[PDB]
């Protein structure tokens, strides 16, 4: 007879993966976290003195 | 219609081990080569190339003119 | 001899990372020499090398504490 | 003698799963909360 | 060493008793005599307030905080010198 | 100094730091090779339905397992120890500088000729000038002549600290009652940063080290002006 | 130690003992499958005839299943062994696991 | 030099200590201090395993110097065999302490 | 290992409850402290 | 009903009372050091003594009175005591390491010499030599006591054991007197620190060992030991030899070599 | 009855249960402390306060995780439950002393919590170095409370060690030599020897710290002719053997787990495993100054400590390769315990290897007191000692309780923890190489990206820890009673059923000499 | 049939691919027809039907090799649930960023970072490989 | 003195189910109760002292 995994495995995998990706993308990009990436290739140096 | 040939039946695990340990060895030497070329030699050459014609006074003068120093304006 | 003293040279008696005894010995040597000279009427100028060496090596606060203790009569090394 | 067997060789009851949930919650929860409250204690001094 | 004695035939209480009274206790009596000869107070040295001695980084938890546990006024000065 | 997303060591500023980088590359290669071989063999052991569960004879294989690693350890120890003794070799420094650790700042003493000493404190974040580095700048830098062998002597007047400058490969503990010695030789002018490297109480994070490496003539004039 | 032929002969002899008991049948098969090999047809033939003498049909089928299992991913071994055993299987009326539907998951 | 007044174990040992001492004197080992000596362990000559109940755990060190011990419960009744080496063991239940 | 079926089965719903209560027991007190940190600090 | 020879011990409150006495002693010391009070400490010391008393009382009940100490049990107690002594040797080893560390590399604060400037060591040939003769002599008398016991001689066991105890007490009184008479103190730098802490812990062990011998003395008076079974006596003799040997190392290291 | 049984115990299983409960509770405390660390470091700036509060948290984290979680669980917990069962003994040699080893731990923990409550806490590092830990720079009761906490934990473990050595030497069946006892038993006897020899030296050193703080001694104070470096020698003389104490029982459980889930009757190369553990134990006593390469010791001393430390890789390597040879040819059962053991073998290897990097005193000048050391020791502690503890716990839980865990939940738990610990510690290697110091409440801005990721990793570990509590609740809530366990012929601890009776081996096993 | 806890010391049944012949039969009690089947098994197995042979197998063994070695969908549940809890962890981090963390230091402001980057280049931070090595001092731009 | 060990062996082997720490009789119970009371009361007092010591008094 089909067990829990036969019946719900596909939904648990799909929705777990979707949720995980969505909420980490949100956390990583939408809430003001400063990752402090390299300035290399990114920042235009400005006169400081 | 036709019989099947007798396959090898003994030492199958040992044979698989021997083959792959040898493969692990081959890969290891292969990677050491990659690494000495892509990391170690690269580093020796970057440092040697940097210092080959390096002019420390000229470096200092550039820094001084950029205003970085307390002791040199 | 050695004028144009820059700093204290390597001393084979104190070849290791811990240089505490180097500072101490030179401080002692200077003051023992000075005592020997100020006494017998001679010149402290002959003690100069030890003075340069201990000055170079010794933390100011150590020299200063040792000087206070000599003045106090509580300096524990023999001079 | 003493009770033997599953659920009986332990100093806490597992007769009721909800009472057990409450006890386990107080137990692990008190351990986990203690450093936060000691931090609070140290901030609320000076 | 074989020490300098003799013995060993078999083993026993009798030999250890022999050793107790014939060697051990006489040795103690001799050291006791030696000690009683060199007893009587010595001539306490000038007080010098050396900074490596009479250490006080925290008051002692008894008395006035400034006396060691087995303070002897005759021979142990305070950080400030001997007592009156 | 470290830069954002840095994976490895700060660029070498001294010949000894340069030696440490190549020795690290050597050792890391071996580290990678062993950890990957272990991972691979694990996966190999676990990916077959073939079985052999009877008693296995151990002694032939334990020879390989002890001799190969013994060999690998010697191949690490040889360059490790060459560098160790290279670092210890006689220098003839041209100058001696002392640094005393304190809670929470460093003082410096250059007393070969004159009595020059000063305190060196972190620039508070609210006082940084634009472009300056949070937690790293000091009010009074340790100006030193470039391309010269310098003897650094390190101690403390209170608790333990440790005087470190990663780009020169330097780290010497600051111990009260002790004078520890290290040598410093910069191949380049510039600014070279370190941080207190022994836990020392409330502002351990906030007593950094900044060396300013310049030509001898500038160092002498700076020295004179600091008296 | 021993050649392959000597090992095989040992095992043939083991199962061929006329009055082998149930314990020895199980002990022999359970020990045998610990080795790095799929047993030669002549060994399995001797074990199957031991099953016959012990009136144990089910163990005969199990022995065929463990042959398949010991081959691992080498799918060519089991059908070869069954091929070599067909005269014995026919003679003793032993149905293979596949004939019994016992290869269905 | 010398008299008596110290009790002997014979006079004063009690409880289990005394039971072990009295049994040893008779060359018996009710409290399992000694390792039993193996028989040939055949079906005809099984290792005989005393017990005060109807089962006891046997550990079989199949060959001299094996580090692996094979453990199994031995029950009253027909002789059982070590699952690794086949040597025979038979339980012989009952009593202890005369 | 083999085992008997559960003597007191814990349904998916009961498990959601035990898991929620368990997580809340760790999260809420520490959460209350961290939320009020500034209150404690700037005090 | 067991058919092995090991001792299944009745459930006991003394581990808990011992553990709580450790809490009361340590929190008591803290209170004494920082909050000017001896109350917790006194309670801890009391419950500690009570725990020791009842626990070892029970061990005697289990062995002498109930017969649980089969040879297998005694053999475990032998190992236990030997391991305990090994742990105590390592504890002392840390204080000898401290002593050699400071004395082999005397720092400038000391005058750069050992003994430090201003330290006037005791004469190792006076009371310290007497103490050495005393503990060595007690090693001899305890051996006499052991042999008398094995040979079944009650009176001479008791005499020899009494002499051993008297010598322990003599050492303790001599040491107490030399602490009082010493011109240096535990605050006299690393000289006074190593001297008093090392010889102080040794003195505590002498008091512990003497107490253990006195327990054996009273148990002997009450006929507990047989000529073959007397592990409490052997354990006390081993511990007593340990205390002698630590003294000899202290005498050579601190009193003689460090003078 | 309850007090008689649980406060007055003389039973090795119940005392083992007590230790597991105590260790599990300590684990929650240590975990909260680890989260406060990573919350502080998870963004640049100051969250809690300056370095004092911060390092009180760091110091407590280490003491709790080491002395109250790892040691009690491994040695007190699994050692008490398993060692007497694995040698067919009726209990431990000193069943009543065993109980005191347990009961010293709540007061020790209380003392540690007191230290953090009073004054400003002990913000010293778990190494408690003077002069920071002295009476001027840490005036007041906190450090003394910490020393006393250590004193109680030390007595607990010393008496435990005496008990384990005696039990293992003296209470095996008369036919069983030491070379017929299982690897976990060997692991515990070697650990006990390490404890017996190392803790008394710690006790001497912290006692001399206590007297410098309170009786005006000057062991570590240059003003009296003392030396702060002397403290470090006495501490590390204990402290290096301590990390072998923390891993050896883990090695023992790993051997059993790997053998078991490979379907093998025995670990590969048994006597090499015994040799390896004894060699590691021995070499562990002669390498302590690799914790002091920057203090200013002579160059030949640093050459010796480098070389002697590196030798440890040889016997440790034999064990790793012998675990792999145990898997080889196995009928592999992918149980949650096996996943823990497999993760252990690999991640322990990585941590060991960064240990070998650090053994090199030349390179250690730059790596010492940086996050590279923190990354090394968390690979061997959070992914070595901890993975062995989780492996042993899930493997023997049915033996101890008589109930089964849900294996699917336990696999989910392993997956979450594996991601969290690697996310936490892997980037710390980069932070170390690039120079981030230890024991900092805040860091120059360049270190932000790795500290952020590391803190996010620590939250994933928190989720695993919370899920673990739920999983244990679910097992007791559902009451799936154990029926059959395989491989009992080579796993004696299972042979009396699940859970075994209160008294086992009342009639000892029968084992022939032959 | 039914396995009891009180039976732990008795030989037991196991389905293990490396222990093909377990210590006991799966079913030891026989009905009238199962007893007749065991009698028939004493005669030629060629006279047994397929159903009878299957029945004899199922009395001796619980699961066949194919059944006992079957794969499952468990990995899906495991990976999916693990990713869920990992996803849940991000909610904790979102809560922390919102309610616990304040503003990060002003040195992360975009203009501060541009100036600091220039000053780092002026001081030639990591000029051999790490940082300034990636700046082109001639073309005044990041190296391509 | 006379050897009275036999009387003590009878007393402590009496089949009365008492644990060894209480088997001497009523004074065992008294001493036990004193010890436990001092231990438990002392522990509560130590907790009071921590409470007291956990807050400033300057
Ligand atoms: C369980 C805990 C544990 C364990 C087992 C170890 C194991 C080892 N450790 Fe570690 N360590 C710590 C916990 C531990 N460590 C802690 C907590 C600290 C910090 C203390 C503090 O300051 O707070 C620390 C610090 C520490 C330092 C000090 C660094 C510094 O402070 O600057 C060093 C230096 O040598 C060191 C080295 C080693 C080595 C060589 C091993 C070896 O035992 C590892 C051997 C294993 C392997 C090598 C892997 C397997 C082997 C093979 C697969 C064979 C082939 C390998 C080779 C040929 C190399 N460790
Ligand atoms: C066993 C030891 C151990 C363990 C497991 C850990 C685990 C963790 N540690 Fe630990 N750490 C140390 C020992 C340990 N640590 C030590 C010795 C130091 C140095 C202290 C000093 O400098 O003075 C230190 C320092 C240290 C620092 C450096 C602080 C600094 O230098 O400023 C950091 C920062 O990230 C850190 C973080 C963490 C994290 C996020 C975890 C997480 O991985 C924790 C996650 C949770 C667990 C691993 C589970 C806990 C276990 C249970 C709940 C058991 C349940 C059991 C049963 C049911 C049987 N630790
Ligand atoms: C023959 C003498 C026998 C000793 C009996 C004397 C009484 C004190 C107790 C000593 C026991 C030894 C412990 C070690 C501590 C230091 C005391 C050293 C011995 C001693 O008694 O030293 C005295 C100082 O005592 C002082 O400070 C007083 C100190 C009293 C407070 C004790 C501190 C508690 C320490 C606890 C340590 C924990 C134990 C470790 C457990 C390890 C577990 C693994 C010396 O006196 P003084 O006036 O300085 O000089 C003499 C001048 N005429
Ligand atoms: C101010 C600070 C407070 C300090 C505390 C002061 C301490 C004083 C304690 C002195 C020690 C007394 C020990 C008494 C033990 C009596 C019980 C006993 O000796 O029990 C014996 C077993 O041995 C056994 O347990 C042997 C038991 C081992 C005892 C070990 C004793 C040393 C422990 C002392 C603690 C050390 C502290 C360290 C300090 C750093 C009983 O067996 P037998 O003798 O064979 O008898 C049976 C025959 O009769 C049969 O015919
Ligand atoms: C490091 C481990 C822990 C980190 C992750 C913690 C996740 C937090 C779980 C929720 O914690 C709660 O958060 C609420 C806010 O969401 C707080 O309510 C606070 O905020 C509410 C809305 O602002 C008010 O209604 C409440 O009164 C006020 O207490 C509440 O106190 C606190 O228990
Ligand atoms: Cu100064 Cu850390
Ligand atoms: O300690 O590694
Ligand atoms: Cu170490
Ligand atoms: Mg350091
Ligand atoms: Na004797
Ligand atoms: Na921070
Ligand atoms: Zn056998």
């Amino acid at each position: 007879a089909p067990d829990f995994h036969d019946k719900y495995g596909n939904a648990v995998l799909a929705s777990g993966a979707t949720f995980c990706v969505a909420v980490w993308v949100y956390m990583a990009t939408q809430i003001g976290i400063e990752w402090n990436p390299s300035p290399v290739g990114r920042v235009t140096p400005k006169e400081w003195r | 219609s036709t019989a099947l040939a007798k396959p090898q039946m003994r030492g199958l695990l040992a044979r698989r081990l021997r083959f792959h340990i040898v493969g692990a060895f081959m890969v290891s030497l292969g990677f050491a080569t990659f690494y000495k070329f892509a990391v170690a030699e690269k580093r020796k050459k970057a440092y040697a190339d940097f210092y080959r014609n390096y002019d420390s006074m000229k470096d200092f003068e550039e820094m001084r003119k950029a205003g970085i120093f307390q002791s040199a304006k | 001899k050695i004028k144009n003293y820059q700093t204290a040279p390597f001393d084979s008696r104190f070849p290791n990372q811990n240089q505490t005894r180097n500072c101490w010995q030179n401080y002692l040597d200077f003051h023992r020499c000075e005592k020997a000279m100020t006494a017998k009427g001679g010149d402290v100028s002959v003690c100069e090398w030890y003075r340069r060496v201990y000055k170079s090596l010794c933390p100011i606060s150590w020299v200063s504490t040792w000087d206070d203790r000599r003045a106090e009569g509580t300096f524990p090394g023999k001079i | 003698h003493y009770e033997e067997g599953p659920g009986k060789n332990i100093p806490f009851s597992v007769e009721n799963k909800w009472r057990l949930l409450a006890m386990m919650t107080l137990f692990f929860g008190s351990g986990f909360a203690a450093p936060f409250f000691i931090v609070r204690h140290q901030l609320l001094k000076k | 060493a074989s020490a300098a004695k003799g013995d060993h035939g078999g083993t026993g209480a009798r030999t250890w008793r022999f050793l107790t009274f014939g060697l051990a206790l006489p040795s103690v009596a001799l050291c006791t005599l030696n000690s009683w000869l060199h007893s009587g107070h010595r001539e306490r040295p000038a007080f010098i307030p050396y900074h490596h001695l009479r250490i006080r980084t925290k008051p002692f938890s008894w008395g006035d905080g400034n006396h060691t546990f087995f303070h002897n006024p005759r021979v142990n000065p305070l950080p400030t010198g001997y007592e009156k | 100094m470290a830069y954002p997303m840095q994976l490895g060591f700060q660029d070498a500023t001294s010949p000894i730091m340069e030696e440490l980088l190549h020795f690290h590359d050597h050792t890391l290669m071996i580290v990678f090779l062993i950890s990957s071989l272990v991972l691979y063999i694990i996966s190999l052991m676990l990916t077959t339905k073939l079985t052999h569960t009877s008693t296995m004879d151990a002694q032939e294989v334990e020879t390989i397992w002890t001799i190969l690693p013994a060999i690998i350890l010697i191949l690490i120890a040889l360059p490790s120890l060459r560098i160790l003794y290279m670092m210890d070799e006689i220098n003839n420094p041209s100058l001696t500088v002392k640094t005393m650790g304190h809670q929470w700042y460093w003082s410096y003493e250059y007393t070969d000729y004159e009595d020059l000493s000063f305190d060196s404190y972190m620039i508070p974040t609210s006082e940084l000038k634009p472009g300056e580095l949070r937690l790293l700048e000091v009010d009074n830098r340790v100006v030193l002549p470039m391309e010269m062998t310098i003897r650094m002597l390190v101690s403390s007047e209170d608790v333990l600290h440790s005087w470190a400058v990663p780009s020169l490969g330097l780290k010497t503990d600051a111990i009260p009652g002790r004078l520890n010695q290290t040598t410093l030789m910069s191949s380049r002018p510039g600014l070279y940063y370190g941080q207190c490297s022994e836990i020392c109480g409330s502002n351990h994070s906030f007593m950094p080290i900044v060396l300013e490496l310049v030509p001898l003539k500038y160092f002498e004039k700076w020295s004179a002006s600091m008296l | 130690h021993e050649t392959d032929e000597e090992f095989d002969a040992r095992w043939v002899t083991y199962f061929n003992k006329p009055d082998i008991d149930a314990w020895e049948l199980r002990k022999g098969m359970n020990t045998l499958v610990g080795y790095d090999l799929v047993p030669e047809p002549k060994i399995i033939d001797a074990a199957l005839r031991a099953c016959r003498r012990l009136n144990d049909f089910a163990s005969a089928v199990r022995i065929l299943e463990v042959v398949k299992d010991k081959a691992g991913p080498h799918k060519e071994i089991y059908p070869y062994v069954i091929q070599e055993l067909r005269p014995t299987l026919n003679e003793l009326g032993i149905s293979t696991p596949e004939e019994l539907g016992l290869d269905k998951v | 030099a010398s008299g008596g007044g110290v009790p002997t174990d014979e006079e004063q040992a009690t409880g289990l200590e005394r039971e072990v001492m009295l049994a040893a004197r008779k060359g018996q080992d009710p409290y399992n201090i000694l390792a039993p000596k193996a028989t040939s362990g055949t079906k005809e000559d099984p290792n005989l395993v005393p017990s005060i109940t109807n089962k006891r755990i046997v550990g079989c060190i199949c060959e001299e110097d094996n580090s692996t011990v094979i453990w199994f419960w031995l029950h009253k009744g027909e002789a059982q065999r070590c699952p690794s080496c086949g040597t025979h063991y038979k339980l012989v239940p009952h009593q202890l302490a005369h | 290992i083999t085992a008997k079926p559960a003597k007191t089965p814990t349904s998916p719903k009961e498990q959601a409850i035990g898991l929620s209560v368990t997580f809340l027991s760790f999260l809420l007190p520490a959460g209350w402290v961290l939320y009020h940190l500034d209150n404690y600090k700037k005090s | 009903h067991q058919t092995h020879a090991y001792h299944m011990v009745n459930p006991s409150p003394w581990p808990l009372t011992g553990a709580l006495s450790a809490l009361l002693m340590t929190s008591g010391l803290t209170m004494w050091f920082h909050f000017n009070s001896m109350t917790l400490l006194m309670i801890g010391l009391t419950t500690n003594m009570l725990t020791m008393y009842q626990w070892w009382r029970d061990v005697i009940r289990e062995s002498t009175f109930q017969g649980h100490h089969t040879p297998a049990v005694q053999k475990g107690l032998r190992y236990g005591m030997i391991l305990f002594i090994i742990s105590e040797v390592l504890f002392f080893t840390g204080f000898f390491w401290a002593f050699y560390h400071s004395s082999l590399a005397p720092t400038p604060e000391l005058g750069g010499c050992w003994p430090p400037t201003g330290i006037h060591p005791l004469n190792p040939l006076e009371v310290p030599l007497l103490n050495t003769s005393v503990l060595l002599a007690s090693g001899v008398s305890i051996t006499w006591a052991h042999h008398s016991l094995m040979e079944g001689d009650r009176k001479h066991m008791l005499q020899a054991l009494f002499i051993t105890i008297t010598l322990g007490v003599y050492f303790t009184l001599l040491q107490a007197s030399e602490y009082y008479e010493a011109p240096f103190t535990i605050s006299d730098g690393v000289y006074g620190s190593t001297f008093f802490v090392a010889t102080g812990f040794h003195g505590l062990h002498v008091i512990i060992g003497s107490t253990f011998l006195i327990v054996c003395f009273f148990r002997q008076l009450k006929f507990h030991f047989t000529s073959n079974h007397h592990f409490g006596f052997e354990a006390a003799a081993w511990y007593w030899h340990f205390v002698d040997v630590v003294w000899l190392f202290l005498y050579v290291s601190i009193y003689w070599w460090g003078s | 009855m309850f007090i008689n049984r649980w406060l007055f115990s003389t039973n090795h299983k119940d005392i083992g249960t007590l230790y597991l409960l105590f260790g599990a509770w300590a684990g929650m405390v240590g975990t909260a402390l680890s989260l406060l660390i990573r919350a502080e470091l998870g963004q640049p700036g100051t969250l809690l306060g300056d370095d004092q509060i911060y390092n009180v948290v760091v110091t407590a984290h280490a003491f709790v995780m080491i002395f109250f979680m790892v040691m009690p669980i491994m040695i007190g917990g699994f050692g008490n439950w398993l060692v007497p069962l694995m040698i067919g003994a009726p209990d431990m040699a000193f069943p009543r002393m065993n109980n005191m080893s347990f009961w010293l731990l709540p007061p020790s923990f209380l003392l540690l919590l007191a230290s953090s409550m009073v004054e400003a806490g002990a913000g010293t590092g778990w190494t408690v170095y003077p002069p920071l830990a002295g009476n001027l720079a840490h005036a007041g009761a906190s450090v003394d409370l910490t020393i006393f906490s250590l004193h109680l934990a030390g007595v607990s473990s010393i008496l435990g060690a005496i008990n384990f050595i005696t039990t293992i030497i003296n209470m095996k069946p008369p036919a069983m030599s030491q070379y017929q006892t299982p690897l976990f038993v060997w692991s515990v006897m070697i650990t006990a020897v390490l404890l017996l020899l190392s803790l008394p030296v710690l006790a001497a050193g912290i006692t001399m710290l206590l007297t410098d703080r309170n009786l005006n001694t000057t062991f570590f104070d240059p003003a009296g002719g003392g030396d702060p470096i002397l403290y470090q020698h006495l501490f590390w003389f204990f402290g290096h053997p301590e990390v072998y104490i923390l891993i050896l029982p883990g090695f023992g459980m790993i051997s059993h787990i790997v053998t078991y889930y490979s379907g093998k009757k025995e670990p590969f190369g048994y006597m090499g495993m015994v040799w390896a553990m004894m060699s590691i134990g021995f070499l562990g006593f002669i390498v302590w100054a690799h914790h002091m390469f920057t203090v200013g010791m002579d160059v030949d001393t640093r050459a010796y400590f480098t070389s002697a430390t590196m030798i440890i890789a040889i016997p440790t390597g034999v064990k790793v390769f012998s675990w792999l040879a145990t898997l080889h040819g196995g009928n592999i059962k992918w149980s949650p315990a096996m996943m823990w053991a497999l993760g252990f073998i690999f991640l322990f290897t990585v941590g060991g290897l960064t240990g070998i990097v650090l053994a090199n005193s030349s390179l250690d000048i730059v790596l010492h007191d940086t996050y590279y050391v923190v990354a090394h020791f968390h690979y061997v502690l959070s992914m070595g000692a901890v993975f062995a503890i989780m492996g042993g716990f899930v493997h023997w839980f049915p033996l101890f309780s008589g109930y089964t865990l849900n294996d699917t939940w336990a696999k989910i738990h392993f997956a979450i923890m594996f991601v969290g610990v690697n996310m936490t510690f892997f980037p710390q290697h980069f932070l170390g190489l690039s120079g981030m110091p230890r024991r900092y409440s805040d860091y120059p801005d360049a270190y932000t990206m790795w500290n952020t990721i590391s803190s996010m990793g620590s939250f994933i570990s928190l989720t695993a820890v919370m899920l673990m509590v739920f999983i244990i609740w679910e097992a007791f809530a559902s009451k799936r009673e154990v029926l059959t366990v395989d491989l009992t012929t080579t796993n004696l601890e299972w042979l009396n059923g699940c859970p075994p009776p209160y008294h086992t081996f009342e009639e000892p096993t029968y084992v022939n000499l032959k | 049939s039914v396995v009891k806890s009180e039976d732990y010391a008795l030989p037991s049944y196991v389905d293990r691919r490396d222990y093909p012949l377990p210590d006991v039969a799966h079913v030891k009690n026989l009905s009238a027809s199962q007893k007749a089947l065991k009698e028939k098994e004493k005669a030629s197995w060629s006279s047994l039907s397929i159903d009878e042979k299957v029945e004899l197998y199922r009395l001796k063994f619980k699961e066949s090799f194919a059944e006992m070695n079957r794969s499952t969908n468990e990995w899906k549940t495991v990976v999916g649930a693990a990713m869920f809890f990992i996803g849940f962890t991000a909610l904790l981090l979102i809560w922390e960023k919102h309610y616990v963390y304040g503003p990060i230091p002003h040195t992360f402001e975009e203009e501060w970072v541009a100036k600091q980057t220039k000053r780092m280049l002026d001081m030639k931070v990591a000029p051999i490989q790490g940082f300034s090595a990636k700046w082109d001092y001639d073309k005044n731009e990041w190296k391509k | 003195f006379e050897n009275r060990v036999a009387e003590k062996q009878k007393l402590f082997q009496e089949d009365n189910g008492l644990p060894v720490h209480l088997k001497g009789g009523a004074t065992d119970n008294i001493l036990y109760r004193v010890t436990m009371t001092l231990c438990l009361g002392g522990t509560l007092y130590s907790l009071y002292c921590l409470g007291w010591a956990s807050f400033p008094h300057k």
